[PDB]
């Protein structure tokens, strides 16, 4: 055995890498559910496990020589991801680990580096002059997520406001610089080393349980720390597929759905 | 009555005190804590991760992305170095804005090991080897492989290991280096060369990337607090 | 009492307004600059701060127009550096000084607009 | 019994075992000490990271808070001042808790306030008595400087009387969740399908509440002097049994706002040439 | 941009009116500093609700203002004819900008 | 109802106690005790699953 191949799986799902380097268990803590003397609702929790807790694909975003960068923010990408979803707007609360596993898959000739970072309460700057204006629609892409950027373009359009996030890249969307990031919990996918990376999340958060609807928990950045070279070619795109599954999913407070404006 | 006499110090308030105040929610029922994942004991725990270093402060790499990547080319000029740095880990711009140099510059001295871990980012069919040189204060900084090879130094050989750490150790003629600018208590010069040079192949990029990065070795501590020159607010 | 210039009538260029008020008053106050198209409501240009020389001006103006101080005299002045025929406005003068119980941000003091003084109209046409 | 490991004797290798070479993709960082590259000889390290500890390192009281009130007769005039008690309108103490994304201290408040008469000509005035008064979240504010809120028969309140030593209380761990958040990835409220109208569900991005922690109420107690008194309350705050719970990057570019946004100055970083030393 | 008011309002004497003020959630919805401003006919106009339920001396105590959320509102209590005029909603707003609303013309009938 | 212990002395004169005694109900009120000592900083140093030796190659 080596820690290059590893073989994930939960629920009817089943990730197999052969390029992996480690896995990493964030703050060293894996995921567990609530015990009885940190509980605080007293309503008895829907633990689905096998239903919800299980590897879900986003959305594939295409690294090119340009990119500057995408993110997602968790519970939010996994939204529409079937019973998992249903169980998040069913319910006024919610918590749950997760295990990210992002593939990207290049040649030998190949050459790039992609940081991986999981931020715990990922907060993103805006777009304009006003404070903390960022909607709730643009602040919660889904699967598709958002991308970095190179500079800092403010909206003018005073008529009626964009309200969405400008993340510039370098300084990680929040005004903290790109080298310090590495305090989070990482991996990187240099392409001469490994084709994938695994962060495995427990559920770093203030309460023992908390809405998903209204909050996330993690944020999941995908930046080049080296860019994309392949040959003597200006047109390069290889594929980058972020897989999440929800680990120890419970849920309390069930009442008619939450059915949110986009 | 008790007979007392007040020393001097009296009424004073020194934003530094440990003493104890009258309690303005008295009877409060406090939230219990939690297993939060992380907890810090130490700012010594934020240092000792490696954070990477903005290495390429040229004037049109800088504030981008491109200032904590080297290149590195299978045809640059192997008596050159690939990079020169001061071991002033708070004050040299391109170590004082990691988390190294964000948790030294809150403090005024620091004493103790460094790593610096440089990754490589070429293709699999690239390979090369790589001189990294530490040298202590008080020569002419190392302009040549030559002269950097009669230092601290580290051989680095590129395969599938993709990164090595160099450590700087802790030769110093003060228990406890200044944090601010100071040719006493100055740290000495890190440097970095090619040893052969960087081969590839055909149909491979002949130009790569290298990111290094800095953290605190185990025998590391900082013990005068102070306030940061990194911040500041207008009136 | 806050005494402002008098009356413009032309079309296409500048236009500069006058503002003298009390010695006390200019350096301890803000000066804000506020006009109403007939019939159309109040509208906010922007503000001087002779005590420091900092100007804030709202976004529909933020090219057009300037705001400057004389410690002299005691006078802000405002220059339209380009005009048009919806600008035929009253434009009042108007000294920040009711100060609010509120702490702005955490160290300083928010004034509202009290003593407004008499403005006066610009109309812009041929 | 604080210090650290002392450098063990290493003498030369010619090992299969490598301790140089590693892989920063995994995520860890090489845990070496200098031994393990360097020939070192023993040296008994009896330095210790005391200093760096997170209550030595929060230890000292920082300004949050500069609450200006006036005292003259009415003929305009600050008669009372009102704060909405947060850490985020100063820098520095800020960028010291948002090191970390949730934290959990108890507080010292400690008050020094300083007065001075406005006009020279209108001579003195009696010592005078300051009632620094806490309103939580949803206790009525004042709407003068003597209505019957200040009557604080439920609030607390400090009176401190000018020159004596500076006023201080130590408030507890007061927060609804069992830390506080530094960081909020969300929203108070969601706009949902069926709102009659967007501003139903509107909220600020990173909001949890709006009086999240209450309102200090300022006055001067005196009845109003002829000569015109200004004062400032100056408020300094120190956490003490801080534990501190997810490590973050530092805010490297200025400050905007309570929320992490940025408006100017997005460069940090000097230019120095990369075979300049 | 500009701070929602209704066009006019209108009551006899006697009654209580309430004119209204909606903005969003970063002018009134956040800072307490929303005013209230008077304007008869010709003047200049006069501020008569500085902070929420706080009038400046010399202005009588039928004014009255208190805010709701993202709302605020005038309540004139005991109308008189000399109300008649223009009323101006004010607000600041989160960058460091102030806002009118666009006046509500109160006719006594 | 004291609570003594020792200094970590600095200089020396020419293995020494302080005391303390807590005067209010409430545990907000008290001071700080100075003895918060650090931990393993593994949890953020090498958080792996399969957790490496440190001469032993990382992958
Ligand atoms: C007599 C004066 C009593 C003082 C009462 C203080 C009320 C508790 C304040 C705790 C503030 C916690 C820090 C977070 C502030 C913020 O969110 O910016």
């Amino acid at each position: 055995y080596s820690d290059r191949v590893l073989q994930l799986t939960l629920g009817n799902s089943t990730i197999t890498t052969q390029e992996a380097a480690n896995s990493v268990v964030a703050y060293g803590r894996w995921p567990e559910f609530i015990r009885d003397d940190e509980a605080n609702p007293v309503d008895q929790p829907t633990e689905p496990d096998v239903a919800t807790c299980r590897f879900y694909t986003l959305d594939t975003v295409m690294w090119g020589k340009e990119s500057k960068g995408w993110w997602w923010k968790l519970p939010d990408a996994l939204r529409d991801m079937g019973l998992f979803g249903q169980n998040m707007y069913y319910h006024y609360l919610g918590r749950s680990g997760y295990t990210v596993h992002v593939q990207c898959n290049a040649s030998k000739f190949h050459q790039g580096a992609l940081g991986v970072f999981a931020i715990p309460e990922y907060c993103l700057a805006g777009d304009s002059d006003k404070q903390r204006y960022t909607s709730y629609a643009n602040a919660n892409p889904g699967e598709r997520g958002g991308k970095f950027y190179s500079q800092f373009n403010k909206d003018n359009a005073v008529t009626s406001p964009k309200r969405e996030f400008c993340p510039v890249d370098y300084l990680l969307g929040c005004g903290v610089l790109l080298g310090n990031a590495f305090v989070y919990p990482h991996q990187i996918i240099n392409l001469r080393t490994n084709n994938s990376a695994t962060i495995v999340l427990p559920y770093v958060n203030a309460l023992a349980i908390d809405s998903m609807v209204k909050h996330n928990n993690w944020g999941i950045a995908i930046l080049p720390l080296s860019p994309l070279d392949f040959a003597q070619d200006s047109s390069v795109e290889i594929p980058i597929t972020v897989t999440i599954a929800p680990m120890c999913s419970e849920f309390n407070g069930l009442r008619n759905v939450t059915a949110p404006k986009f | 009555g008790l007979p007392v006499l007040n020393t001097p110090g009296s009424n004073q308030y020194l934003t530094s005190d440990n003493h104890q105040s009258p309690c303005a929610i008295p009877e409060f029922d406090v939230t219990p804590p939690i297993d939060i994942p992380g907890e810090v004991k130490n700012m010594m725990e934020l240092a000792e991760i490696d954070t990477m270093i903005p290495l390429n402060l040229e004037s049109t790499k800088r504030n981008t992305m491109d200032m904590y990547r080297v290149t590195l080319s299978d045809s640059a000029d192997l008596s050159q170095p690939i990079l020169c740095l001061s071991l002033s880990p708070a004050f040299d711009p391109r170590l004082s804005h990691t988390m190294l140099g964000e948790v030294l510059n809150y403090y005024t001295h620091w004493a103790g090991s460094l790593k610096f871990t440089f990754l490589f980012c070429g293709s699999m069919m690239a390979t090369g080897k790589i001189l990294v040189a530490y040298a202590p204060p008080g020569a002419q900084p190392p302009t040549s492989r030559k002269e950097a090879m009669l230092g601290t130094h580290v051989i680095w050989d590129l395969g599938l290991q993709s990164s090595c750490t160099m450590v700087v150790p802790w030769i110093s003629n003060v228990t406890y280096r200044q944090t601010t600018q100071d040719s006493f208590t100055e740290g000495g010069y890190i440097s970095m060369f090619y040893q052969t040079r960087i081969v590839v192949p055909l149909s491979t990029p002949k130009s790569m990337s290298m990111l290094g990065f800095v953290s605190a070795c185990n025998d590391f501590s900082v013990r005068l607090l102070r306030d940061t020159t990194h911040i500041s607010q207008s009136a | 009492l806050v005494q402002s210039g008098a009356e413009l009538k032309k079309p296409g260029a500048s236009v500069k307004f006058s503002c003298q008020a009390s010695g006390f008053t200019f350096t301890t106050y803000d000066i804000h600059w506020v006009r109403q198209a007939p019939g159309q409501g109040l509208e906010w240009m922007g503000m001087i701060s002779p005590s420091r020389d900092s100007t804030i001006y709202a976004q529909k103006f933020q090219g057009r127009v300037t705001m400057t101080s004389d410690t002299s005299t005691s006078t802000v002045y405002m220059e339209l550096t380009s005009l048009r025929s919806e600008d035929t406005a009253l434009y009042y003068c108007a000294t920040a000084s009711r100060p609010s119980a509120w702490v702005f941000r955490s160290l300083y003091t928010y004034y509202y607009m009290d003593v407004w003084g008499t403005g006066t109209t610009v109309t812009v046409s041929s | 019994q604080d210090s650290l490991p002392d450098t063990k004797a290493s003498g030369p290798a010619h090992s299969k075992e490598v301790p140089a070479l590693t892989a920063v993709e995994t995520g860890a960082t090489n845990p070496l000490a200098p031994s393990d590259t360097v020939q070192t000889r023993h040296v008994v390290q009896r330095r210790s990271r005391s200093e760096s500890t997170i209550e030595s390192f929060f230890a000292r009281g920082a300004c949050v808070a500069i609450i200006e009130v006036d005292n003259e007769q009415p003929t305009a005039q600050k008669l009372f001042a009102m704060w909405r008690i947060t850490y985020k309108d100063t820098v520095q103490l800020r960028r010291k808790l948002e090191f970390f994304t949730y934290s959990r201290f108890d507080m010292e408040f400690t008050f020094v306030v300083t007065a001075n008469f406005t006009n020279a000509n209108n001579g003195h005035a009696l010592n005078q008595v300051y009632q620094i008064m806490y309103i939580p979240p949803g206790a009525p504010t004042p709407k003068s400087w003597d209505d019957y809120t200040w009557q604080t028969s439920s609030n607390p309140s400090i009176f401190y009387t000018y020159g004596a030593a500076p006023a201080r209380i130590s408030v507890p761990y007061v927060g609804l969740a069992n830390a506080y958040s530094h960081f909020y990835d969300g929203f108070a409220k969601v706009p949902l399908k069926t709102d009659a109208n967007d501003q139903i569900g509107d909220s600020l991005y990173s909001a949890m509440t709006v009086d999240d922690f209450g309102v200090l109420a300022v006055r001067v107690v005196n009845d109003h002097n002829p000569t015109k008194v200004t004062s400032k309350v100056r408020i300094y705050m120190k956490p003490k049994h801080v534990r501190v719970w997810c490590p973050r990057p530092p805010r490297a570019v200025p400050y905007y706002g309570p929320g992490v946004d940025y408006r100017n100055n997005l460069d940090p970083l000097s230019e120095k040439g990369l075979t300049t030393y | 941009s500009a701070l929602t008011q209704p066009a006019s309002v209108s009551g006899s004497p006697g009654q209580s009116i309430t004119i209204s003020c909606t903005g969003t959630i970063t002018d009134i919805g956040y800072y307490n500093y929303v005013s209230w401003y008077q304007q008869h006919p010709g003047k200049a106009p006069k501020l008569i609700i500085f902070d929420v339920t706080n009038r400046p001396s010399g202005v009588s105590d039928r004014f009255s203002g208190s805010k709701s959320g993202n709302t605020a509102s005038l309540t004139i209590s005991g109308l008189q004819a000399e109300d008649e005029g223009d009323y101006y909603c004010f607000s600041h707003r989160s960058n460091n900008i102030r806002v009118f609303g666009g006046g509500t013309k109160l006719t006594v009938l | 109802g004291a609570q003594v212990s020792s200094q970590k002395v600095g200089a020396h004169e020419n293995t020494i106690n302080y005391t303390t005694i807590n005067y209010y109900k409430d545990s907000a009120s008290n001071a700080a005790s100075k003895q918060d000592y650090s931990q393993d900083p593994s949890k953020f140093t090498e958080p792996l699953k399969d957790v490496l030796i440190k001469t032993a190659p990382a992958l």
